[PDB]
């Protein structure tokens, strides 16, 4: 009890205006999670600095003399009236703001858009949206994910063969038999052949095998001239994929790969980095290692800090201190889950999740990725509960349960 | 030409007219600050309060910052003083008048003005403004002038 | 008569918002978050920016924790 | 777009981008993509799906679809919540208690093929793509009356073929439907200037897209074809290698 | 990105650099997920994932 004595010393009504303000003028098929998130910081900033939500607000006086609004009612009471092709504009220059009367000469939307340029598509939908800009603050928001970190990566056929056989040598993350993520060790003499592709720094490559021959004389010596030689076997061990049937290309701006990496995120477990000297590039390989029965696995178990109780100090949180706690009225966090990741040859996956709360309720998650839809099951305490939800490529959302509208058995 | 923040409703409110996401319940709020009758009793009230209360649905639909709902609000309320102290049709007086007053709010020098406001905005009322009122001076002029 | 009952169902339907869990599983990205995390998310971002702890992911996530009832059964 | 029956009380709901999902009064869904796949929801809310296309197309790939053609059986009312035989003959399943269970240097990737990405130091970037991702992707390119596809040789590039897509799209909201017919007026009135409810794979018969001559944007995709590596170049590099080391 | 200097930034700054980006991905896996329990599987994913997210400050 000292020891837990101790180690404790070491209206609902939520302002929603804000937010609301920045997304209502927003068709919710543009609205994404990172433009959410933006206006909920927004909203925590104007509350904070006692910040009027923008909508139910009057502005900015006049050089000319009056009010805000009742050409809102005339710019739209304006397109019906009596005659010909010169003074509607005019009169939509002079009475359609001066702001917007920067009329640019027909860029908005006739342009040719990427097919992995989402970002440009949402800015033609939302050309006409005002004193904001969801497209910029979308990219924004994203700049702050850990993907943009390979885009600005820390500077210190004949040349397309050599980029291709350097991902051909190079050695990507593996799992163990039981599926498990082999740790990348840190080895020091071992760390040495992984950075020495005869592809890429062949001087490098060089001394490994002049590193190699030494200590095979060593071995040797133990109770012219040696001219050290390279042959043909040394750069073929090396080799690890064939990528012979790789011959399309295709190039993409900053801010194109950026949103194409972002896509491969979700598809691929592991991301394996290495840097070309060559011509100072990062070469980025999205991959899923398996076992042999095509299996990976996760562990994962946290205990966070609590005030816990001393009945509760003792059973789960006395042993993890053998700081810095916090206030949950003598209810210890212990969350343990395991990850499964099952993958076909058929190209799909089949991601399981199981998470268990100690002193709470055990939920299990299956989701089938399969053509780039998404199906899942909720399962509760295995089981009380029980619901199937699936979302398309499209976006579209189902969601059916045995137990009815609550999934409740 | 000075400036018109929280001269007529203040912070109060206008947090008041915030808590209104309604029409009708802010034309009712509007109706309580501005100490006007009923409409249905007199015509010249209900202008008015139709005059303000589209006037901040509107404002509602863009957004800005509260200086600025004051600020528009009671240089709203003095216009059209202005415009309906005399009889004799008075356009390019009261249209001279504010946009000297527009310069005691567009461009930062005090303590006759102060930056509260962008120009996108600015050019907007220049839009609005001569696109309505000064059309329907006639209006009001018949209105509320003797 | 039936159409009379349906005009009366949806009546009570567009009184009472649908809070069923398998119905939150299929509403829209900004609908599904709003009637789940949102309110609960602003306090704890409000909470975590007023008082600024060197641990913000452990500390949001023990008020997420705290004060899921709050928000869970007022639904 | 509502197409229901009154006999049967059969339904059949259609979305802007095209997914149709057909209702039955005994609980039975069938939910249909409009570019690929078949998900079906039994009377027991039992999920099956299934990879293969509905529409019985020419595809130059067939032995592809066969490799990719599997049944996922998908249950939250039975022990049993996630099982799938892949074309190579592995069982997988899933059990209701979170437990796993599949039934069975040069590195072979299959259909999990990984993606290779080249980040310079301006920010742009080259990703290296599979010739029979690209090939089929083109053959649904040739396909499409409204798609164009160009090609032309490299200026620069000697022996490479750079290979361009253009396909129109929506200039505005992809959800915004259009009605079967554009004008209900009696063809002479106008000023002058089933087969039965198969909800099987009944083929869409995309009538030829009117062409639109000159839409609004233009959905591009380029792509950089380079001849071939062969192994009497590769091994002359690997000769040249051997004798810059030594 | 001292633990100091943190609280210091402004509610914009800290809310960036402390929380933003892994919130990000708790939000979108979310709203593709929508489990039953969407606040505990929120903080069960900033708990799991914080590692990620702390270790580049």
């Amino acid at each position: 009890k000292r020891q837990h004595h101790h180690y404790l010393q070491s209206t609902t009504e939520v302002d929603m205006r804000y937010y609301n303000d920045l997304l209502n003028p927003i068709p919710e098929e543009f609205i994404s999670v990172s433009l959410i998130l933006h206006c909920m910081v927004e909203q925590v900033v104007a509350t904070e600095e006692d910040l009027i939500p923008p909508s139910l607000v009057e502005p900015a006086p006049r050089a000319d003399g009056l009010d805000y609004r009742i050409a809102a009612h005339i710019v739209s009471i304006l397109p019906s009236l009596c005659l010909s092709e010169k003074e509607k504009k005019n009169l939509r220059e002079i009475f359609l703001t001066e702001g917007e009367s920067e009329s640019k000469a027909l860029p908005k939307g006739p342009l040719l858009l990427n097919y992995h340029d989402a970002h440009a598509h949402k800015k033609y939908a939302l050309k006409d949206q005002k004193n904001f800009d969801p497209v910029q603050v979308e990219q924004e928001m994203q700049s702050k994910l850990p993907l943009w970190e390979f885009l600005q990566f820390p500077l210190p056929e004949v040349e397309r063969a050599f980029k291709v056989f350097t991902f051909e040598s190079l050695k990507l993350s593996e799992v163990d038999e039981e599926g498990r993520l082999k740790p990348t060790e840190t080895t020091s003499d071992t760390d040495v052949e992984n950075f020495n592709i005869p592809w890429d720094n062949p001087a490098r490559f060089a001394k490994l095998i002049r590193q190699r021959y030494i200590h095979r004389m060593s071995m040797q010596k133990a109770p012219k001239k040696m001219v050290v030689e390279a042959d043909i076997e040394d750069i073929k061990k090396t080799q690890q994929r064939s990528l012979m049937d790789w011959s399309f290309t295709e190039y993409f701006q900053p801010k194109v790969l950026l949103q194409v990496l972002q896509e491969a995120h979700q598809q691929y477990r592991c991301v394996d980095s290495y840097y070309h000297t060559q011509d100072n590039s990062l070469l980025l390989v999205f991959h899923n290692p398996m076992n042999l029965q095509r299996l990976q696995c996760e562990h994962w178990n946290i205990a966070l800090h609590s005030n816990v109780g001393f009945r509760n100090y003792l059973e789960l949180v006395a042993k993890s201190i053998e700081f810095r706690g916090y206030n949950m009225g003598d209810i210890p966090i212990q969350i343990s889950g395991t990850n499964y990741y099952l993958y076909p040859s058929d190209g799909g996956q089949i991601e399981v999740e199981k998470t268990r709360f100690e002193r709470g309720s055990t939920f299990i998650k299956v989701k089938v990725k399969k053509d780039k839809h998404n199906f899942i099951i909720h399962l509760k305490d295995p089981s009380k509960f029980g619901s199937f939800s699936a979302t398309l490529e499209n976006g579209i959302c189902l969601s059916i349960s045995y137990y009815g509208s609550n999934g409740m058995a | 030409p000075r400036i018109c923040m929280w001269k007529y409703l203040d912070i109060h409110s206008m947090h008041r007219l915030e808590k209104a996401a309604t029409v009708e319940k802010m034309r009712e709020v509007l109706a309580e600050l501005l100490e006007l009758g009923f409409p249905e009793q007199s015509l010249r009230d209900a202008i008015i309060l139709d005059l303000f209360s589209h006037a901040l649905i509107f404002c509602r639909q863009q957004g800005f910052s509260p200086e600025q709902t004051s600020a528009a609000c009671a240089m709203l309320q003095d216009l059209h003083k202005a415009c309906v102290a005399t009889p004799l049709g008075n356009v390019e007086e009261c249209y001279r008048y504010f946009t000297s007053v527009l310069f005691c709010h567009g461009i930062r020098r005090p303590p006759f003005s102060i930056d509260l406001f962008k120009e996108e905005q600015l050019l907007a009322l220049a839009d609005y403004v001569v696109n309505t009122y000064f059309r329907h001076f006639k209006l009001y002029k018949y209105v509320f002038t003797p | 008569d039936s159409v009379e009952r349906i005009v009366e169902n949806e009546k009570i339907n567009a009184e009472k918002s649908s809070k069923q869990k398998v119905d939150l599983q299929s509403l829209p990205t900004r609908a599904y978050l709003d009637q789940t995390v949102v309110p609960i998310l602003l306090q704890g971002l409000a909470v975590l920016a007023k008082e600024r702890p060197p641990n913000p992911i452990e500390f949001l996530a023990s008020y997420l924790l705290k004060n899921k009832a709050q928000f869970e059964d007022r639904n | 777009t509502i197409i229901t029956n009154c006999e049967d009380s059969s339904c059949c709901a259609t979305f802007g981008d095209g997914t149709s999902i057909i209702a039955k009064p005994q609980g039975s869904y069938q939910v249909l993509p409009p570019n690929t796949g078949c998900l079906y929801i039994d009377k027991d809310c039992s999920a099956t799906y299934c990879h293969e296309s509905s529409n019985n197309l020419y595809h130059p790939f067939q032995k592809r679809e066969q490799l990719r053609a599997s049944r996922y059986i998908m249950k939250h009312t039975s022990e049993v919540i996630c099982e799938v035989q892949d074309p190579e003959g592995n069982t997988f399943q899933v059990m209701a208690d979170g437990s796993v269970s599949t039934t069975l240097h040069m590195q072979i990737y299959g259909e999990h093929v990984p993606r290779f990405f080249v980040v310079y130091t301006d920010g742009s970037g080259v990703e290296l793509l599979r010739d029979s991702d690209i090939e089929e992707y083109l053959s649904l390119a040739y396909g499409e009356s409204t798609t164009v596809v160009l090609q032309e040789p490299v200026q620069e590039y000697p022996g490479a073929l750079s290979i361009t897509v253009l396909r129109p799209f929506h200039e505005a909201s992809q959800w915004i439907m259009k009605k079967e017919l554009d004008t209900i007026v009696p063809p002479n009135l106008q000023s002058r200037s089933w087969k039965g409810l198969s909800i099987g794979s009944k083929q869409l018969t995309n009538i030829p897209a009117p062409i639109l001559e000159g839409p609004k944007v233009l959905q591009m995709r380029q792509f950089i074809q380079h001849e071939v590596i062969k192994n009497e170049v590769k091994l002359k590099l690997q000769i040249s290698l051997k004798d810059y080391i030594n």
